[PDB]
RNA sequence: UCUGAGAGUUUGAUCCUGGCUCAGGAUUAACGCUGGCGGCAUGCCUAAUACAUGCAAGUCGAUCGAAAGUAGUAAUACUUUAGAGGCGAACGGGUGAGUAACACGUAUCCAAUCUACCUUAUAAUGGGGGAUAACUAGUUGAAAGACUAGCUAAUACCGCAUAAGAACUUUGGUUCGAAUCAAAGUUGAAAGGACCUGCAAGGGUUCGUUAUUUGAUGAGGGUGCGCCAUAUCAGCUAGUUGGUGGGGUAACGGCCUACCAAGGCAAUGACGUGUAGCUAUGCUGAGAAGUAGAAUAGCCACAAUGGGACUGAGACACGGCCCAUACUCCUACGGGAGGCAGCAGUAGGGAAUUUUUCACAAUGAGCGAAAGCUUGAUGGAGCAAUGCCGCGUGAACGAUGAAGGUCUUUAAGAUUGUAAAGUUCUUUUAUUUGGGAAGAAUGACUUUAGCAGGUAAUGGCUAGAGUUUGACUGUACCAUUUUGAAUAAGUGACGACUAACUAUGUGCCAGCAGUCGCGGUAAUACAUAGGUCGCAAGCGUUAUCCGGAUUUAUUGGGCGUAAAGCAAGCGCAGGCGGAUUGAAAAGUCUGGUGUUAAAGGCAGCUGCUUAACAGUUGUAUGCAUUGGAAAC
RNA sequence: GGUCUUGUAGCUCAGUCGGUAGAGCAACGGUCUGAAGAACCGUGUGUCGGCAGUUCGAUUCUGCCCGAGACCACCA
């Protein structure tokens, strides 16, 4: 699906890290082991490099539920400029219209942002936008859209949202707008670039 | 031409009558933007003269173009 | 079948049929300067080369071209 | 439709060919029978693919199940 | 614009079926010719009657005629129909989709078991109040040995269940009024006037999608397929997309053309006899007998159940058992569908004249409705005509 | 500132040489499940096989005569022009059968050519004649058609003088076959209409109309070069190469003719058998390059097959003409008609292709003093998931685990899975309520004020106003505006290559397979069930082009034993080759003008919600070319 | 669009005009080379499309029809 539905599944397997703590939610010890029935002995028995390279990809893939088309895309937009390929890569996922609207606190989810970006309660530069795929830079307004405060969703976000400062905005305002770039340690340094990089030889 | 459908661009050239339309083309002489209300049509002025008075063909759109331009205010006293 | 061209076809039929009529004094008027050499007969000549030439019935090049060996070969009087 | 005699092999349920019916091949070789590298389309014609057979249920062309 | 007509009158379907030499052929041609002499005109020749193979040699024809003209009352439509064996499959299609049962007999044979069938024939599709004409009495003169025929015709259509006494019967002949005598064309008229009568309007509805058997498809030189048919519920003008359903898989096709046998219209009243025009069709898929409607139509099905009154002996069809692997024909005025028979429990063995619901078994899906006409058949003749009253498959 | 990944496969196991298959990327792709949409492109490659019906090139009354009609009381404003005259139909349209070369792309030459329109300027637009259609009447013919006698004038035709400048000879001047002012002799022009000042006259303005002056457009020839493979095709070619006299083209020429001389090309691949429209470019890659010549564009080509010419300056003319062919038809059986490789549609072939759809409303063409139509060029709507790009099928919470499938088949256990129930939440598409923009503010035409020369106007520059110009048209987009988690996911694989394994059936059957191959009943590969993953409104297999294949090795291999040194030598051309002095000019570098089209790439912007895409700006690959730079 | 013929073992075929399941591949138990294959011996494998009537039961006589396999859609 283009929603993946379930977000612990693919956690199970791939042991991927959506937000502040998933590995272990408490929910009656959720394995790290593959779902199903092969829990027990395929750990690490048949680790080879091509593997890791795969599976970082997928965990790369599925940290903002970005299809594989659309991320090739994004690296031939990449690689339209020069310059390290680690640095302009995490810059063009971040700035996505959805990661922003998410990153704000207005939205506990990037897929509640999504859904929000693509059912037309997001504006941009004022005037509303639709497409979540939007990519971004200094000088870009967001507006809560104030027929759509009552949320129940929206307003625990902004009571307790997750504080970002490469973009900044007042919560009890609701209106944001980009403001700089961020720094690699920042983003989680689980994630290695260099596979996920140079796997995608393909275009 | 050869715009986009439903969103097209013309470039103007004063080509002469038996040849083919939005083919092979004499000269390249500027463009319009004929679907939004800035009116700009970027042009040389550098070759008109020249070709009006070695001799050009005025399309329908031409005359005004060249008044706002004020290229036919010139053009009667070029002709004097 | 186009109705546009049969008028035409009735035009060029008059046409091709007034020049052969000139075409044919240009012949007999080049044959009587080949057969008696003078500057009358060849003026003639010269005269209706021109008149044909102006109407658009053969090449006024070849009319020239014509006239010039004419005169080059009466050059020997 | 042109002229030149080849041998396929039949996969799918047994056969569904009645001597000197019509079919449609498809390209492919096989090392266990040499003179022959084609194979028949089962589902698009008189041969259609299905019973007791969901995997790989792209070849031996048939329908989906309804519940 | 091959013909430009909107009809100012109701349309309404005619034929004819009877036996070889009766004359059916000749009065088939007569009634419009005669009736090219006083209304309007109706350019049927002798050419325009047959044009298959060895049938011209015959005077019989294979598939139906099709004639068409004004008259001051009813604007009518001539269907010729097929009257012996060999050719059952085409006098079925033929007789089915017609609206009135005109028989002819003659003064200079007898009345044979085909006068019977063709009784029978109106027994299947439910035309009563049929007309009759003694047609063909140009022979070796009858005193009164005709009167005798007439009362013996009259007492012979209640083997059926018809009316025989309010029968409009009048003398006449139709071959010399081809001839060139009035005073047959007169009798010709007196039987029209005679037809004007008793024949029920074709079945009309305004408002159901659409449903239409095929009869046989035309090719026309850079047109296309012409379907055969009646449009008998709803309607349809130019411009509908229409889904295909029956005895093939669903199948959305585009209207084009609107013929109504070689004319131009725009919207055809349901029951009226018309062809239509359709975009990159295949005539493998288009067979003769299927459906064509509008887009929520009748479900196509495979088995069903039906209920059965199937014809005493008296009734033309036969008096003896039949098992449980029986596997009749069926008949949906268009196409011969076989199909088996499943008998009610509790019994084995039911003969024509004794009936028990029975679950059909057809060998392609049909699109069919509940309530269906369907003719029961077998051995060249008719054991009954039920109507569906369940779906199981 | 560019700048590449390997893996398996033989032998007991190895180190080799080496042969292949796989992991991608594109398309004019078919097949199964599928089916949500948007905007943008693409959609006869196969039979250059014939194709019904309607359109696809038509136009001018201020060109002429004349005829039909409207109406004005009979004179007649006015419409149609049924016809002769004006231009175009030669360009646009489509398709590649044929073509191995000046067919194509360029550097370039005409010292041998051309060109109506459109701009610079002179001279005239004067005076006569004749017929001539349509018409009317008549013959003939089945119809198509051919005619026989009167009719009128035409911007149609032919004379007359008009004639400086023009075309061709006689002298004085001039450039590597050429450039000019003279003096003469032969010669060659035609057409008026309209609008007005003005007693008409006399005069102007306009559309034209003729011969000279720069111009452009397009065509045409010798060019240097580059241009598919094939010597298991070795000689080829006689108006065919050379000499001259006549023509013939807009022109030089065996282009042709008449009379004389035997030449020319070819080993440094002619002649020939075959394939093919060439080019920009589509795609593989780091590149040298390979590959396809999609559509779109520049150029060549033929209109079922051949020919043969004519009007116009320009065709050998896609819906022009004369004829022979094959075929389909009419025929009263004498004779006639025909060409969808123009758009849609139909038959056949093939797996394989759009709707007998609509409008001149934007540009381009055809005409005019114009509305006006022709505009299947074009502009759009529909169909096609064919190929890209981009958004749905929900969101936050919720379980020591809801059943039921599966597995251990201990079940007092692991799964499915926070998947669900439940809470509201917002409807992108549904749903329905309103507005309908938008390309078209471009576009003619009608009036208000001066500037071109005479003012007396018409007329050309303008500025402003104006009614009117919409197929797409209820559009995409907005209105917290009506309801509603609703109106909507599969797919291939899971031994290894190659992230993805467990039970049951089946027993060298059924089958899979791109390779080791898997099955002699305990199958992680046959088939299911569960689980898993790759991808996704697209998904895997086949048809293909390259890559990895350094597997044609110049860039980047070898020839002792793996495939490979001719058994050697004498040895033409051909490639090389000791050192210097000086001039050098073919390479080598600096310089710009012509280009190298544009589009297509590469980068930067602009816009449709960003992206797809379109446009914009520059970006380069190759030959002239005139200076110079001096080692090789 | 109607024409002729066929439907018989798992396969190919036989063929009383009303009292026949006949042949060859295939399957089964084995002999046996070490085993496979071959051969040999054993012995069995058919409502003779799917229905309703003629009749004495009709597989075999008819009638509809299910399929299919060849032929023909000539005269504008």
């Amino acid at each position: 699906m283009k929603y993946t539905g379930s977000i612990f599944k693919r956690s199970r397997r791939l042991g991927f890290s959506l937000l502040e703590n998933n590995k272990e939610f408490s929910k009656g010890k959720k394995r790290k082991t593959i779902p199903g029935q092969h829990g027990n002995r395929f750990r690490s028995s048949t680790m080879s490099g091509y593997a890791q390279q795969l599976q970082e990809k997928q965990r790369m893939q599925y940290m903002y539920g970005i299809t594989d088309k659309q991320f090739r895309r994004l690296f031939r937009l990449v690689l339209k400029q020069r310059g390290n390929l680690a640095v302009n890569l995490f810059r063009v996922l971040e700035s996505r219209l959805d990661n922003i609207v998410y990153r704000m606190g207005f939205a506990p989810t990037r897929r509640s942002a999504r859904q929000l970006v693509n059912h037309g309660h997001v504006l941009l530069n004022d005037r509303t936008v639709d497409t979540p795929s939007i990519i971004l830079n200094p000088g870009d307004k967001v507006r809560l859209k104030a027929k759509t405060i009552k949320i129940p969703i929206v307003k625990a976000a902004s009571e307790s949202g997750v504080v970002s400062p490469f973009v900044e905005t007042n919560n009890k305002t609701f209106e944001g707008t980009y403001v700089r770039f961020p720094e690699r340690s920042e983003l989680p340094a689980g994630i290695n670039e260099s596979y996920v990089v140079e796997w995608y030889k393909r275009l | 031409r050869m715009g986009r459908v439903h969103y097209p661009t013309y470039r103007i050239v004063a080509v002469d009558s038996r040849v083919k339309r939005d083919g092979k083309y004499i000269a390249l002489i500027g463009h319009l933007n004929p679907a939004l209300k800035e009116n700009k049509c970027k042009i040389d002025e550098a070759v008109a003269l020249e070709w009006l008075n070695k001799g050009a063909k005025p399309t329908d759109t031409v005359r005004s173009l060249f008044s706002q331009t004020g290229l036919w205010k010139k053009f009667v006293e070029s002709k004097k | 079948n186009i109705k546009s061209n049969e008028k035409r076809l009735r035009q060029n039929i008059k046409r091709n049929l007034n020049n052969k009529g000139q075409k044919t004094k240009l012949k007999t008027n080049v044959k009587n300067f080949h057969k008696e050499i003078n500057l009358d007969n060849l003026g003639n000549v010269y005269s209706q080369a021109d008149r044909l030439a102006r109407k658009g019935i053969i090449s006024t090049n070849r009319a020239r071209r014509l006239k010039s060996r004419n005169v080059a070969v009466l050059n020997k009087t | 439709t042109n002229g030149f005699e080849v041998l396929t092999y039949i996969p799918g349920e047994g056969h569904n060919l009645q001597e000197h019916s019509v079919t449609l091949l498809r390209g492919g070789r096989v090392k266990d029978l040499p003179g022959v590298r084609y194979h028949i389309v089962r589902g698009t014609l008189d041969t259609v693919g299905v019973e007791k057979r969901r995997q790989q249920r792209s070849a031996y062309g048939a329908k989906k199940p309804k519940a | 614009a091959r013909e430009k007509f909107d009809r100012s009158k109701p349309h309404v379907n005619v034929g004819t079926i009877g036996h070889i030499d009766h004359g059916k052929t000749t009065l088939t041609a007569a009634i419009c010719t005669v009736l090219a002499k006083e209304g309007k005109s109706a350019a049927t020749r002798y050419d325009q009657i047959d044009k298959a193979p060895e049938e011209k040699a015959r005077g019989i024809t294979i598939n139906s005629a099709h004639v068409e003209y004004s008259s001051d009352k009813r604007h009518y439509a001539h269907v010729d129909c097929p009257g012996h064996a060999d050719y059952i499959k085409n006098m079925i299609t033929g007789a089915a989709q017609m609206d009135g049962a005109i028989l002819v007999v003659s003064a200079t044979d007898s009345v044979m078991p085909q006068t019977r069938e063709h009784i029978l024939l109106a027994r299947q599709v439910g035309v009563p109040r049929m007309v009759v004409f003694l047609n063909k009495c140009d022979i070796a003169t009858d005193e009164e040995v005709q009167e005798l025929v007439a009362e013996e015709v009259r007492d012979l259509l209640t083997s059926y269940g018809f009316d025989g006494k309010n029968t409009p019967i009048i003398y006449g002949s139709a071959l010399k009024a081809l001839e060139g005598d009035p005073k047959w064309e007169a009798k010709i008229h007196d039987l029209m006037n005679a037809v004007d009568e008793w024949i029920p309007t074709p079945e009309r509805e305004v408002d159901k999608p659409f449903l239409l058997a095929i009869e046989d498809t035309m090719t026309i030189t850079g047109r296309g397929t012409v379907v055969t048919g009646r449009v008998e519920r709803g309607e349809l003008k130019v411009g509908q997309e229409i889904e295909i359903v029956g005895l093939r898989p669903i199948r959305k096709a585009v209207v084009t053309g609107i013929e109504m046998f070689k004319k131009e219209l725009d919207s055809a009243m349901a029951g009226d006899n018309a062809g239509v025009l359709l975009r990159g069709v295949d005539r493998k898929e288009v067979e003769r007998g299927q459906v064509l409607a509008k887009p929520g139509s009748i479900k196509p099905h495979k088995k069903f159940k039906a209920e059965i009154y199937a014809l005493k002996k008296e009734e033309g069809g036969r008096h003896t058992g039949f098992l449980n692997g029986y596997r009749p024909q069926f008949y949906f005025r268009t196409t011969d569908v076989t199909g088996s028979i499943s008998l009610p429990e509790n019994t084995e063995m039911v003969l024509p004249g004794d009936n028990t619901s029975i679950t059909v078994e057809l060998i392609a899906p049909i699109a069919c409705e509940k309530g269906s006409k369907f003719s029961i058949r077998e051995g060249g003749r008719t054991v009954g005509a039920g109507s569906v009253t369940e779906v199981l498959e």
